[PDB]
């Protein structure tokens, strides 16, 4: 068992194996990858800024002390203070869990977690370090300032949102939600994207709320070439409200993103990748999303590259409103035989979308010839890293340009470890299917998940004058039989009003496309199972899906009535959606494990997964997709967020269960990433030791050239915001 | 959108 807000000391360590793929890069493409892994790696730097207020400091006191004294050497140090084995392991795996978070709160979860050892015994650590003998000013300084902040667990600490019962950066600490639906009405009117954007509150004498939007750039309020954003930094009135735009978010950080951008333009293959390096490099510098979405337009152009990459506030998943994006960045390289299947995916691709269960006309109007690669990941900066991504975001380039596929190989295949004893909630014989075909099943699902899930449906928009995208005259809601009613409107997203359930609705939906299409024999082809070995991973995805519901409780938040995570939320949603149908096809029953403690199982009944499962799942999916195509929010939000309701309503009992599957939870695993480093002409790459002292070394030795300043330059960008928190 | 577990 383990502790809440707390990592364990023996938490799974996976180093990403990135060797061949290096090796298959020429020269160009190595310097290519080289820059422009530094700047998604300085870039990540500033999820910290958004993480926690005392997250930036804890990087910087960890930075220098690590920087002195490699994990061996500290630990010299630390036994002779007192501190025993168990206890310095404790402080690696916390140091190396901040390093794969970039904060103090699991990206997985939004959970803070603490060091499990004592405060005063590691304060002894810290102040006796050789960090602090070389610099005694800066180190107890730091520990001044981030020390309570690291262990307390004050219930308004323990979980990132907004209000006064949460912990949130992307708004001051007195913003309330009430706040955020007024700052994205404003950004709306002014068709300005949240992506690259923060809001703080700060109230004056007389207690009247001043709003300022700040815009992240390298540029701040001086003067520049640009004027699209410029022209936009100044006062506003919105419904009696003062708002300011400003930028200059996270400067001397996007400064260095920005010098590796460039320097990588210098290598780029083609026209495309140094179209699209230059266009980001407007948008870090300027502060514009319309630059950014120029970049994405001439990446999704450059087709098939040896060395894929995508960087800037991309996800919205980490927003307490979902608007506002996180900074990440990949650098990844093709694998060409991995991508095989996913190529022929796309051939059949076109008539797989007829499949789904909602008309036509709510469908993409006009097909695109859709990108699916398998890549092999060198670089993934952020705050984690995903076993898929599709992207871009920006749903005007989706239905005009296109989107990217992409599967990253050597992260699924990290992904690919559960031992049997590991498997909790499933009976023994379902535990032997599950071994056998855990993988191929996640290859099935996760492609009809990118492709066909996410690449499909479509968005009813009206534009400036009463012009629509469908053919309001004969387009007839199939759950109604009225003609449309709702639908999108100038400056508003999907994000802007689904907001706060916009992220795990969609990822429900498309869940549940791969769910239901797993059931097709011909899409059981392109994968190649064709027989039993079809319908096995037919009935393994769908009772890992089912068992996976289960397992979501560990991220909703009673106290709160909040799900913490988009993906959990989404399959404990498809949960109560098959439990509904009933007639015995899913049950989860209290059972008592071998070890004397509260244990469960979870039940699937095969034969009604056609007859049952799937007339279910259908009617959903289309009341999914049709809600989300005409925007109608009220209506999204009374489907989603009733299934999404947690009750100890019997017979299931689910708040109960939770407790068990607390109990019984595994940490996820921390995932070390390789170097890639500079001799002058050759490149090279580093790897390190799949353990939490093997992570901090890959993260001491990530930035050689200027360690100590990115200390500083965070620390000072942290101190400037403190009276926020 | 990205893709965990
Ligand atoms: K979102
Ligand atoms: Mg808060
Ligand atoms: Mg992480
Ligand atoms: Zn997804």
């Amino acid at each position: 068992a383990d502790t809440q807000y707390i990592l364990p000391n023996d938490i799974g360590v996976s180093s990403l194996d990135s060797r061949e793929a290096f090796r298959l890069l020429s020269p160009t493409e190595r310097l290519y990858a080289y820059h422009l892994s530094r700047a998604a790696w300085y870039g990540g730097l500033a999820v910290l800024l958004q993480t926690s207020p005392e997250a930036p400091y804890i990087y910087a006191l960890l930075s220098r002390l690590f920087r002195a004294q490699d994990p061996d050497q500290l630990r010299q140090h630390a036994l002779a203070e007192g501190l025993t084995e168990e206890e310095y392991q404790a402080f690696l795996v916390y140091a190396a869990g901040v390093y794969s978070n970039m904060g103090n709160y699991k990206s997985f979860g939004d959970t803070k977690f603490v060091p499990n050892l004592p405060k005063e015994k590691l304060e002894r650590v810290i102040l006796g370090s050789e960090a602090a003998q070389q610099h005694p000013e800066e180190v107890r300084g730091l520990w001044q300032t981030c020390g309570e902040l690291m262990f307390s667990l004050e219930p308004r600490l323990r979980h990132l949102g907004l209000g006064k019962e949460g912990i949130t950066t992307y708004f001051s600490g007195n913003c309330t939600m009430e706040d955020a639906k007024l700052a994205q009405d404003f950004l709306d009117s002014q068709n300005l994207s949240a992506y690259n954007t923060r809001l703080f509150k700060e109230v004056d004498g007389c207690g009247k709320p001043y709003y300022e939007v700040r815009l992240a750039s390298v540029l701040g309020s001086e003067p520049s070439l640009d004027s699209e954003v410029t022209s936009k930094l100044k006062s506003y009135e919105f419904r009696g409200s003062p708002f300011q735009v400003t930028r200059g978010d996270y400067a001397p950080i996007l400064q260095k993103v920005v010098e590796q951008l460039e320097k990588a333009k210098a290598y780029a293959a083609n026209s495309h990748q140094g179209q699209m390096l230059a266009q980001y490099i407007e948008s870090f510098t300027q502060g514009s999303i319309e630059a950014h979405k120029r970049g994405s337009r001439f990446w999704i152009q450059d087709k098939g590259p040896i060395v894929e990459s995508y960087i800037g506030f991309i996800e919205s998943y980490r927003d307490p409103f979902g608007s506002r994006g996180e900074f990440e960045g990949f650098v990844a390289v093709v694998n060409k035989a991995m991508s095989a299947k996913f190529e022929r995916l796309v051939a059949s691709a076109e008539q797989l979308l007829k499949e789904l269960p909602w008309p036509p006309t709510f469908e993409k109007d006009k097909f695109l010839t859709p990108d699916f690669t398998s890549l092999d990941v060198l670089t993934f900066a952020g705050s984690g890293i995903p076993a898929g991504i599709n992207i871009p975001n920006y749903d005007d380039l989706r239905q005009t340009e296109g989107f990217k596929n992409v599967s990253l190989g050597n992260v699924l295949a990290v992904a690919y470890a559960t031992q049997r004893e590991k498997l909790t909630f499933l009976e023994e014989d379902d535990k032997d299917l599950y071994i056998l075909w855990k993988g191929p099943s996640f290859d099935v699902q996760v492609g009809l998940h990118a492709l066909l899930g996410h690449g499909s449906g479509k968005l009813f928009v009206q534009d400036e004058k009463g012009a629509f995208n469908f053919d309001q005259e004969t387009v007839i809601n199939p759950e109604t039989g009225e003609q449309i009613q709702s639908w999108y409107r100038c400056g508003e997203t999907w994000d802007s009003k689904f907001s706060t359930i916009a992220s795990s609705y969609e990822e429900c939906r498309a869940e549940s496309v791969g769910l239901y299409l797993s059931l097709h024999p011909q899409v059981l082809e392109i994968f190649g199972f064709e027989g039993a070995d079809a319908e096995d991973v037919i009935y393994v995805n769908w009772l890992n899906m089912v068992r996976a519901g289960l397992l979501a409780l560990e991220f909703y938040t009673p106290e709160a009535f909040n799900w913490r995570q988009a993906h959990m939320q989404a399959r404990f949603v498809i949960l109560r959606v098959l439990l509904e149908a009933g007639e015995g096809l899913v049950t989860i029953t209290p059972t008592t494990g071998s070890d004397g403690r509260p244990d469960a199982r979870v039940r699937l009944d095969r034969s009604k997964i056609r007859s049952v499962g799937k007339p279910a799942l259908e009617r959903f999916l289309r009341r999914l997709q049709v809600l989300k195509s005409t925007g109608d929010v009220a209506g999204g939000r009374a489907l989603y967020e009733g299934y999404a309701t947690v009750t100890d309503a019997p017979p299931e009992s689910f708040l109960t269960l939770r407790d068990t599957v607390l109990l019984r939870k595994e940490s996820r695993k921390l995932i070390v990433q390789p170097n890639t480093r500079l001799e002058g002409s050759d490149v090279q790459l580093l790897e390190y030791e799949a353990s939490a002292a093997g992570l901090i070394r890959s993260f001491s030795e990530r930035f050689p050239e200027d360690g100590p300043e990115l200390e500083e330059i965070l620390t000072q960008l942290a101190t400037a915001d403190a009276r926020f928190w | 959108y990205g893709g965990f577990l």
